[PDB]
């Protein structure tokens, strides 16, 4: 967000007194040959460099930052830029003209948090979930305490699938997405229909089934035993996921050999 | 009628500055 | 920008040079003139001129 300001403005002096002096490597005999007008319009630069006025540049180094995180929309950085320039062209001083400098050489460096924001989704995945888990009932359900293993598999899923896995709080009911596409929106305040079977050995509306199928991959010997339903189903969903991988590769193979066809004797 | 004729590895008008006839300027 | 000192010359060259005829023989149906073309030195004349 700065070199995009460098690569939007500011067309050096070492590179100029490295060429006039003929200290380059590839073609030293470069500056000598130019017309004796250029060679007298580049020698009086690396002999008495001309000052500059950097405000615009680093101000453009701030706009290109805002509009890349999300404030000032892409189409408004022609009013924001003028407004910022005129503000910093009023109150300017070594005061502000520096306070910028720090802002521009910190905003491009203090981007690690932003990177973190999208590397553990600690923006709407764990802060939301670790909020929703605090809206759950007490952590002592009656039947079993396979509860905690499931509720931890949920956190692991949300933390190890950065894709989007956003956890909205679309009003009273917090709902889990499986991707920004969102074609597996399962309601996470509607598994207070699993605070039923948390411990037993057709009452699951697929919404609950959707959550089970969504996390299952991330369950191993955790939700465990023959803890009824919740146990097996998870195991059966994992088995079905493996079989689905098998059938996926099989169908690609059988359609690369060559119409419903494979879809029948696969499904 | 025959032409052939030589001189064609391109042209120079080298840079660091650009072409001749002027573009626009009596 | 034009090219400088390396294509032109400050020494007094000439642009249009007379070559008054050296020898002019003759006949009825003909005409012989023999000039002595001098291309100076370091000059480069192209015949088309």
């Amino acid at each position: 967000p700065a070199m995009l300001a460098a690569l939007q403005s500011q067309p050096d002096w070492a590179a100029a007194m490295d060429r006039i002096l003929a200290l380059t490597t590839r073609n030293p005999e470069a500056f000598r040959q130019q017309p004796q007008a250029n060679r007298f319009s580049a020698i009086l630069e690396a002999v008495v460099p001309s000052r500059t006025n950097p405000t615009h540049e680093k101000v453009l180094a701030i706009v290109n930052a805002l509009t890349e995180s999300k404030a000032i929309r892409k189409d408004e950085a022609g009013l924001i830029y003028n407004a910022l320039l005129e503000r910093v062209a009023r109150y300017n001083s070594t005061n502000v003209q520096a306070n910028l400098d720090r802002l521009t050489t910190d905003v491009r460096e203090a981007v690690a948090q932003r990177e973190r924001f999208m590397h553990d989704t600690n923006l709407g995945s764990q802060v939301a979930l670790n909020a929703f888990l605090s809206t759950l009932p007490a952590n002592v359900p009656r039947g079993q305490e396979d509860y905690v293993s499931f509720i931890s598999a949920l956190r692991l899923l949300v933390a190890e699938v950065p894709q989007s896995e956003v956890y909205q709080s679309g009003p009273d009911y917090f709902f889990q997405t499986s991707r920004q596409g969102l074609q597996t929106v399962n309601l996470t305040q509607a598994f207070k229909n699993l605070q039923g079977m948390w411990g037993v050995r057709s009452l699951l509306t697929p919404n609950t089934r959707l959550l089970l199928l969504l996390i299952a991959p991330f369950t191993n010997s955790s939700t465990i035993s023959r803890d009824s339903y919740l146990g097996h189903l998870i195991t059966l969903y994992r088995e079905a996921i493996g079989q689905t991988q098998v059938d996926e590769q099989t169908f690609q193979e059988i359609t690369s050999v060559s119409d419903t066809g494979s879809l029948e004797a696969t499904l | 009628p025959r032409h052939g004729s030589r001189p064609f590895m391109g042209t120079w008008n080298e840079i660091g500055t650009s072409q001749l006839n002027g573009g626009a300027f009596s | 920008v034009a090219p400088t000192h390396d294509v032109t010359t400050d020494r007094s060259q000439r642009l249009t040079l007379r070559f008054v005829p050296v020898d002019r023989e003759d006949t009825a149906y003909s005409y012989k003139v023999r000039f002595t073309l001098a291309v100076g030195d370091n000059r480069v004349l192209d015949m088309a001129s």
